[PDB]
């Protein structure tokens, strides 16, 4: 309630983030250099915000 | 100088405020409250 | 003359009139005009106003000048025919809150 | 590499010159004073030895051939003040001076004459200006004589307080008496427009459309 409002424009490029880091991590496991533990923390936090 | 007689005689009394030379005066007020 | 005056500061002098009710300012040695009838028996309290712009706001000075009598006069009646003025620790500055 | 904002591009406005008055004779009557403070007194013939005076004179009486120069880091002063555009006025009751219209000075009082914080920060700047300007002569100096070092060569904000003390004593002194005056000094130019509904202006913005051009690129060399 002290404000830290996040922006409707803000939220679909989270959205859209999300959405394409995942295209991202599609079958591309061998080519990230072992950094898919990393790519799964962030599709966690950025699937909690 | 000041009449000693009226001085004795008189019911007027003096007080007198010095605003110091940089203080703002019109944010200084003066005078008398009940 | 107004706005920044920088010979001396500025000495406004408050002159009360007990048997009359007539109160009278004096500002740098001339009467201003404006003037106040109080009722009889009245009590009026010296006081000052001020929004702090410097170190030094002001200052209660307790003295005399011709024909008058000192406040402390007014207030003691010790010293009720004493015309050296004098400030005794009774009186004190007080603020509201 | 101090820069200080040149001069000759504007010139000094004719309303100033009430100004200029009453301030000139400030610095006439404390360096009278600092005068009767050393020593110096009346001579009809000047004497650096005997310790002689024959500048006491009235402000008036003193000769144009005085005026000159003697103003010259005062209208460098108000020059700078000007220069960065300051946006600077009069109330009438600053007019009201104007419109009323040996010797001893009187004491003149900077003792409770105090300054906002906004008006401190843009003293601050103007002094750390006039430090800047005095250390790149010094610079010029000692690059032409072409040896030695200096304590002061560093920055305004290196310097120590005792360091600055001339500059800060400097700038209060008459910032304080602009105040005395009743002139009005602000900021010398208003914001064009202020885009506040722009959500694009916010940090977070900015960060997701660089993240958006950023990974939508690699996504992209990730497919070739």
């Amino acid at each position: 309630c002290s404000g830290g409002h996040a922006s409707n424009k803000e939220k679909e490029m989270v959205t859209s983030l999300f959405c394409k880091l995942g295209v991202l991590v599609r079958h591309r496991i061998s080519l990230f250099g072992n950094d898919a533990t990393s790519i799964v923390n962030c599709l966690h936090i950025l699937g909690q915000t | 100088r000041d009449d000693y007689d009226f001085l004795m005689q008189t019911s007027t009394y003096y007080y007198s405020v010095r605003i110091f030379p940089g203080q703002e005066p019109a944010n200084v007020w003066v005078g008398w409250i009940t | 003359p107004g706005q920044g005056r920088n010979n001396n500061g500025l000495e406004i002098g408050c002159v009360v009139d007990a048997a009359s009710g007539l109160l009278t300012f004096i500002a740098n040695g001339k009467e201003l005009s404006t003037y106040y009838q109080v009722e009889p028996s009245t009590k009026l309290f010296p006081a000052v106003f001020a929004q702090a712009t410097s170190p030094n706001v002001f200052q209660f000075e307790l003295g005399r000048i011709k024909n008058v009598m000192p406040l402390s006069a007014g207030l003691f009646k010790s010293e009720h025919k004493n015309p050296v003025p004098q400030c005794p620790p009774r009186l004190h500055v007080q603020f509201l809150s | 590499n101090p820069q200080p904002v040149d001069t000759s591009n504007i010139t000094i406005p004719e309303k100033l010159e009430y100004f200029i008055n009453k301030y000139a004779e400030h610095s006439h009557d404390k360096w009278s004073m600092d005068k009767l403070a050393n020593g110096w007194i009346y001579g009809e013939i000047y004497s650096d030895s005997s310790k002689v005076q024959p500048l006491m004179k009235p402000y008036k009486l003193l000769s144009e051939k005085e005026k000159e120069i003697y103003r010259w880091p005062i209208k460098e002063s108000l020059k700078t003040m000007l220069a960065w555009g300051w946006r600077i006025e009069r109330t009438r009751e600053g007019d009201s001076m104007a419109l009323y219209n040996g010797y001893s000075p009187r004491a003149i009082d900077m003792s409770n004459v105090t300054l906002s914080r906004d008006l401190h920060a843009m003293a601050e700047m103007m002094a750390e200006n006039y430090h800047n300007i005095w250390a790149k002569k010094k610079k010029m100096e000692l690059e032409s004589k072409g040896g030695g070092n200096h304590p002061l060569l560093v920055p305004y904000d290196t310097l120590t307080a005792k360091e600055k003390a001339k500059d800060r004593e400097k700038a209060q002194d008459i910032l304080k008496f602009l105040q005395i005056n009743g002139y009005a000094v602000s900021r010398g130019f208003k914001d064009l427009e202020l885009d506040t509904p722009s959500i694009e202006k916010r940090f977070a913005y900015s960060f997701l459309q660089q993240l958006i051009r950023y990974v939508d690129e690699a996504h992209q060399y990730i497919l070739e």
